[PDB]
Formats: structure tokens, C-alpha cells, sequence
RNA sequence: UUGAGCCUUGAUGUGUAGGAUAGGUGGGAGGCUUUGAAGUGUGGACGCCAGUCUGCAUGGAGCCGACCUUGAAAUACCACCCUUUAAUGUUUGAUGUUCUAACGUUGACCCGUAAUCCGGGUUGCGGACAGUGUCUGGUGGGUAGUUUGACUGGGGCGGUC
RNA sequence: GUUUAUUAAAAACACAGCACUGUGCAAACACGAAAGUGGACGUAUACGGUGUGACGCCUGCCCGGUGCCGGAAGGUUAAU
């Protein structure tokens, strides 16, 4: 038959491709223990749905988590009022839900495990900088400056 | 039986064999059995070795 | 390539050694492997031949001039008929038998002309053009193509050097074009 | 194929014939030829000199296997017992071990009966 | 008996015919297997008395409908 | 993995006069090798142990042609190949190795159920075999239906149509 | 011992004994379109078939033919 596969299966499939299977193999074990189905037509247009759908749509959606950091690189800057000890080095310091609770708290909405100062993380004042993340590969810079006032 | 010769030569010096097995108990054991008859064959075999 | 890559000759002197050896077919039943008298080709190749014939004391005045060079005459038949290395080729047919003089004993000649009206007649070509390419063993073909002053243009011996395809026995599919020589070798398909 | 150069010549020699094959150590056999089998027939083979004829045939059939050194199995009364060994050495053998290997029973079974020649 | 759940396909008669053309009364069977399916729709295995022909006819159709088709003719199954 | 096709690639020829272990025609009077040669020295190797090829290498630099004979002339070189063979592949089987999930179970167990049937379940053993359907070659007095002539100094035998 | 109930009681059948041959068990083999069942609640010291016929002394030669067993490289050969 043509069968239309389900999981990823092996030395054939693919995830939702349309092989060609001997029925015995279809039969007996694949479609039974659900790893693909009857290519019944009215299933391969079900599929056909399912070709537009979340495809072409949830990845000009994740082209928003992207886009949230075309507004990382146009302030570039928050401000922490951090002060200074006995030579302009922090009185304060600033994390993660420092520099994501500082981030959020304005226009610039990020989840607050979306922030990563390697550790400086962090230990003096001025400016700094820290790697902005909402994508797996798409994540951004800015620069932080922690305000002695 | 065995050599294991070893530096400098090439003669055979198998001077060996002729001390042991090859026809000797083997022109024996090659054919007729015997039985009582070697008794006799070895009987004339000391009547012989007397003088 | 579809038909010959007659550019597929590409160190000797010329590629004249270049030879149409495609397939014939097996002697399932009963048939033959028989080339013409002299196959002329539609390519006139450009080669000053040199015909003997077995003519007379009559036609050596224009009998030499058609794309040959001399003509043996008739005391030269039993005259020159004393050699080893002493001793295409003519006949002229119907009454005319060749055996008192041309079939003793290990060489090729027998087509030429024939004609006693004229020695050279306005038209009477296809001679000065190939040779012959017959039986050899497991099949024939034998010959030579073209040279190094050829392209597409010595390619029409593909169309009408092929083109001589003739009856064939039964149980056989008789073809396998390839010439080359003198440097590699090879061809396509039919 | 191969290569070994550390082997064995095991010679079988008995009164009608003798044979000979080279095996590498491992008693795995790398090329023979006998007796019989390089010409001469009946009493013929029964020569030392078939047997030295034999040696040269085999060593041209396991040289394939470039054997540089090889022990010595010798087997059997007869000739081309020693004679063969000979050929091997000139064949151009280096020559390490040589043993007798003919078998002898602890009076075990009876023997043929006749021979009323 | 040899009967074939899904198609109704039973034996039937016709004759052998020798090469002298002789008849003789004989049958064809069909190509009978009983062959156990897993219909998702009840957890589990329902077993048919199935020619082959049968089995494709239940591919194409699909098991569901097949046994639809048995329990609407009061097939017992 | 292995038998048969099919396709490229590389092997080899001791009929007699003779420079010599000439396959058949055909191109064919120079290609070649410093893109590193002859001939020595072994390696795998075919085999009528007669001798050949070659990767490696020592090497280190010219050999040829009608040449006069031979029914047929060049290891001058190149082809489509036959003698028979040898190797990768492509194709088609077949034979073999595993798996389990179809199917077998006339092992064990659970429930229906106080049941040596049957159904379902669990497990163990097998397993794409076995078995069955359709088709098909062989076999098949086991069964079945029949044939096994007429003339004739009775029939039969012989003979005859 | 058995046998032709009703013209044959026997030298005929059987018989213990012997031999050959099949069968690893879901046995072969038998009744059965089949399920199922005999064989057997047995398991090769068993079960079937076949011939011979206590016992004593014995049982030779022939494998071309016909059966049967084994085999296979070739040849020939079906659906396909
Ligand atoms: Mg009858
Ligand atoms: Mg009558
Ligand atoms: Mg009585
Ligand atoms: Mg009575
Ligand atoms: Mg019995
Ligand atoms: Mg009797
Ligand atoms: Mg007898």
C-alpha cells in the first residue's frame, strides 16, 4: 500500500511522508501499533491541512520570538541605581530578574530566564553588557549601566 | 626424533634415526602379526649371539 | 553522444586510422557477411587510390585516369607471372574468369569496372572513394574512417556508413558502431 | 595472497610414494605436490629422486607465500624420506628444526596378514 | 464453514476438465485464514474467518466499517 | 553469500621452408618511453612446470618494416573480438545468517467455570517457515467409466480383409 | 485351534517362531471434505505393513529386466 507514516520510523519513514509499504509490514505491525495509516486519500488531504497549518504560520510566529530583540538593539541601555563603594565599584549589583525585572518593567517585555550576564555576573560600576535571550539561535545584545546615584 | 640444529651448517647430521624407530619397529609392526614364531625367530636369536 | 563524437578523435601523424568496425549478427540459420564492390561512402575522403586491372593493351590511355594510377597489361599477365616479391584490383565480369592467372596460392582483389564502351565515362564514380571490410572470424566490418581533416563533417559515414545495415539470418540483433585508432578508442550506440 | 615466511614442511613419505606439503605453523596447509603426481608411475615414484622432484614442485607453489624458514615433519620408511629434505635446503630453504614423526603404535592393532611373494 | 466473513465468498462447483475434456465435479474453495485485527475503536483483537480477497476489502474499506457492515446483518463477532 | 544473463575493463596462441612458443581479418611505413625503457632480482600467478604477464624494484636510455623465404608478415602501434579465462558492477534469482508482529503450538498458567470441549488472557517454544487457497509438472488399478473388430464348413489357433 | 451357516473340514486360514520394511510421536498408518477419533492414555525391548511359518540342520550364484533407495553435473521439461 502507500500508507501515510506517523512517527519518525525507521530505514523508511519520516515524521508524515507518504511511502510506499508491503502490506504485511502495514498490517501486522506499523498502523496497529499506530506508526503510520491507510493513505485512505481522505486521510492524505487531512494531511494537507496539516502541510499549511502550523508550519508556514508558528515560524513567522517565532519570527516574533526574534523580533522582540529588533527592540533589544533600539534603547540598547537601562539604567540600575547601583551606588559605588570607596572607588566607583558597585555598591550594588545585577542579575538575571535584575536585568530581566529591569527589562521588563518598561517596553521591553522578556521572560526573566532570558537574560544571561555571564556572572559580572556581577561586580563593579559603569557600563557592562549581557547576551538577551527568546530564540534558540536569535538572541541579541545590549549594554547595561549600573547608575551610582 | 627431534633436532633443532642451529648456527653455521647445512648437512642433514640426522645420524638420529638410526638409533631408534625408522625399520626398527617398523620393518616390525609393517606386516604378519607373528605370534609364536617370533618366540622362534627370537630364539634363533640368541642360539646366534652365543658365538 | 545521440549519434558519434566525431571530435572524439582528440599523437600519431593524421587520424585516418580511425576504422568502422560496428556489429553484424550470428550465423543463426543461414546468412552471410558480404561488403560491396568498393563501398564508396557520400564522402568523396580525398584519396588518389591505386587501381590495378587486369585490361588490356587497348585501355592504357584512360584507364589511369579516374582516381588510380597504372593498369597491367596483357603480355604482364603470364610476363610479370614469375615472382614471390616480385609478384582497389580489377576484373571485369560475366565471361571473364580470373583462375589462369589470379587464384593461386592469400589476397583480396576482385571488384573494379566494368566497361567497354568507355575507360572513363563522364559519370562512373564511387570507386577513388573506400575499400572493403568482409568476413574475419566471429563477424567482419574491417576497415578505416575519415581522418584529421574530418568533424561532423566525415560523420556522414554514420548515416550511410551504419545505413549499411543488410539482411540478417534469425536470431541475431546485428549492432555496435565504434571506429578510432592510433591513439584511443571507442564510440556510442545505433 | 598472504605472506607468512614461518612455516612447516611436512613430508609423507611411504614405500609406493611420497608426499609433501608445506603448512604455515599453524598446521594450515600452504602448498603440496607428491610423488606421484610430478611424472613417473609405479615403481617409478618409488624413488628418492621423485621425491627430490616433488620438494621443487612445492616449494615453487608455497614460495607464494614467501616462506624464508620452516621446520621439519618427517614421516614414514620409504624412500625420498631424506633425499627430499635435500631439495628443500637448495631450493633455497633456511632450515630450522627436523623432526621424525613416523607413528608408532604401543602394539596396538593386528597387522595385514599375507604376503606369500 | 468455509465461508468468508467480510465477502460471503463460499465454495462453489464446476468441473475438471481433463484434455479428452472429460468433467468432473469439483470445487473451489476460497482462500480462507483467520486472522486476528486490531480495531483501535474497542482495545482490541477481533478475530475474522477471512478469504484473502477479504483482507483487502478491509484495508480499503478499513476494519471499522467492515465489522459496521457484520454487527448490521447481525453478524456476531 | 552464491548460480545465470548483460556492460566496461585486462589475459593468450610451441601446422612446415625461417632473423622466432606467426589467432583471423583491417587501419597501417612510424609510434613509442624521460607522463621515467630495455635486462638483470624477487614478490602474486595461470599451467600440457613448455613458458608467460605484471605491481614493486635494481635499473638508466633506443628498438624497428617489404626486408630474401611463408597458401597468409610483424612485440612498429591500434581496433571491433574468437580460443578460454579472471576480476568490480547492474540485473534476476536462488541458498544461507537475524528480528517479531502475521501465522502454528496436540508446553505451562489465569478467568469465564466445581469443565480433559471451546473462547479470551498471560507466558514459554517455534516463526515468516509450516500450513491452507488458486494455478501448475510428476505420480496415481486406489477408485471409476469403458474398449478389447469381422470372415470361419461350430468357436479358437492358423490364415484373410 | 479356524474355515466354505445349506454338497469341500482339508494338505486351506491362523498360530508361536523368523526376516524384511516403515514409524521421534501432533508417529507412521487407519475412519473422516472437516472438526474430531483410533493407533495409545502407548513412545523404537513400541506401533504399523509385508512375506515365511514349531523345531533340527541349513538357506548358495544372478541387480540385465521390473519394482524400490540414493544421487546428482549435464540434457529435457509446467504454470509463470
Ligand atoms: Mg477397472
Ligand atoms: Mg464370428
Ligand atoms: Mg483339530
Ligand atoms: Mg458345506
Ligand atoms: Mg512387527
Ligand atoms: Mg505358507
Ligand atoms: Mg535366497
Amino acid at each position: 500500500m502507500q500508507v501515510i507514516l506517523l512517527d519518525k520510523v525507521a530505514n523508511l519513514g519520516s515524521l508524515g511522508d507518504q511511502v510506499n509499504v508491503k502490506a504485511g509490514y502495514a498490517r501486522n505491525f506499523l498502523v496497529p501499533q499506530g506508526k503510520a495509516v491507510p493513505a485512505t486519500k481522505k486521510n492524505i488531504e487531512f494531511f494537507e491541512a496539516r502541510r499549511a497549518e502550523l508550519e508556514a504560520k508558528l515560524a513567522e510566529v517565532l519570527a516574533a520570538a526574534n523580533a522582540r530583540a529588533e527592540k533589544i538593539n533600539a534603547l540598547e541601555t537601562v539604567t540600575i541605581a547601583s551606588k559605588a563603594g570607596d572607588e566607583g565599584k558597585l555598591f550594588g549589583s545585577i542579575g538575571t530578574r535584575d536585568i530581566a525585572d529591569a527589562v521588563t518593567a518598561a517596553g521591553v517585555e522578556v521572560a526573566k530566564s532570558e537574560v544571561r550576564l555571564p556572572n559580572g555576573v556581577l561586580r563593579t560600576t559603569g557600563e557592562h553588557e549581557v547576551s538577551f535571550q527568546v530564540h534558540s539561535e536569535v538572541f541579541a545584545k545590549v549594554i547595561v549601566n549600573v547608575v551610582a546615584e | 626424533i627431534k633436532v633443532r640444529e642451529n648456527e653455521p651448517f647445512d648437512v642433514a647430521l640426522r645420524r638420529f634415526k638410526r638409533s631408534c624407530e625408522k625399520a626398527g619397529v617398523l620393518a616390525e609392526v609393517r606386516r604378519r602379526e607373528f605370534y609364536e614364531k617370533p618366540t622362534t625367530e627370537r630364539k634363533r636369536a640368541k642360539a646366534s649371539a652365543v658365538k | 553522444k545521440v549519434y558519434t563524437i566525431d571530435e572524439a578523435a582528440r599523437t600519431a601523424k593524421f587520424d585516418e586510422t580511425v576504422e568502422v568496425h560496428a556489429k553484424l549478427g550470428i550465423d543463426p540459420r543461414r546468412s552471410d557477411q558480404n561488403v560491396r564492390g568498393t563501398v564508396s561512402l557520400p564522402h568523396g575522403l580525398g584519396k588518389q587510390v591505386r587501381v590495378l586491372a587486369i585490361a588490356k593493351g587497348e585501355k592504357i590511355k584512360e584507364a589511369e585516369e579516374a582516381g588510380a594510377d597504372y593498369v597491367g597489361g596483357e603480355e604482364i599477365i603470364q610476363k610479370i607471372l614469375d615472382g614471390w616479391m616480385d609478384f582497389v584490383m580489377g576484373a571485369v565480369g560475366s565471361k571473364l574468369g580470373r583462375i589462369l592467372g589470379p587464384r593461386g596460392l592469400n589476397p583480396k582483389a576482385g571488384t573494379v569496372g566494368f566497361n567497354i564502351g568507355e575507360i572513363i565515362r563522364e559519370i562512373k564514380a564511387g570507386r577513388i572513394e573506400f575499400r572493403n571490410d568482409k568476413t574475419g572470424a566471429i563477424h567482419a566490418p574491417v576497415g578505416k574512417a575519415s581522418f584529421p581533416p574530418e568533424k561532423l563533417a566525415d560523420n556522414i559515414r554514420a548515416f550511410i556508413r551504419a545505413l549499411e545495415a543488410h539482411k540478417p539470418e534469425g536470431a541475431k540483433g546485428t549492432f555496435l558502431r565504434s571506429v578510432y585508432v592510433t591513439t584511443t578508442m571507442g564510440p556510442s550506440v545505433r | 595472497r598472504k605472506q607468512v615466511s614461518d612455516g612447516v614442511a611436512h613430508i609423507h613419505a611411504s614405500f609406493n610414494n611420497t608426499i609433501v606439503t608445506i603448512t604455515d605453523r599453524q598446521g594450515n596447509a600452504l602448498g603440496w605436490a607428491t610423488a606421484g603426481g610430478s611424472g613417473f608411475r609405479g615403481s617409478r615414484k618409488s624413488t628418492p629422486f621423485a621425491a627430490q622432484v616433488a620438494a621443487e614442485r612445492c616449494a615453487d607453489a608455497v614460495k607464494e607465500y614467501g616462506i624464508k624458514n620452516l621446520e621439519v615433519m618427517v614421516k614414514g620408511p620409504g624412500p625420498g624420506r631424506e633425499s627430499t629434505i635435500r631439495a628443500l635446503n637448495a631450493a633455497g630453504f633456511r632450515i630450522t628444526n627436523i623432526t621424525d614423526v613416523t607413528p608408532i603404535p604401543h602394539n596396538g592393532c593386528r597387522p595385514p596378514k599375507k604376503r606369500r611373494v | 464453514s468455509r465461508v468468508c466473513q467480510v465477502t460471503g465468498k463460499r465454495p462453489v462447483t464446476g468441473n475438471n476438465r481433463s484434455h479428452a475434456l472429460n468433467a468432473t465435479k469439483r470445487r473451489f474453495l476460497p482462500n480462507l485464514h483467520s486472522h486476528r485485527f486490531w480495531v483501535e475503536s474497542e482495545k482490541r483483537f477481533v478475530t475474522l474467518r477471512v478469504s484473502a480477497k477479504g483482507m483487502r476489502v478491509i484495508d480499503k474499506k478499513g476494519i471499522d466499517t467492515v465489522l459496521a457492515e457484520l454487527r448490521a446483518r447481525g453478524e456476531k463477532y
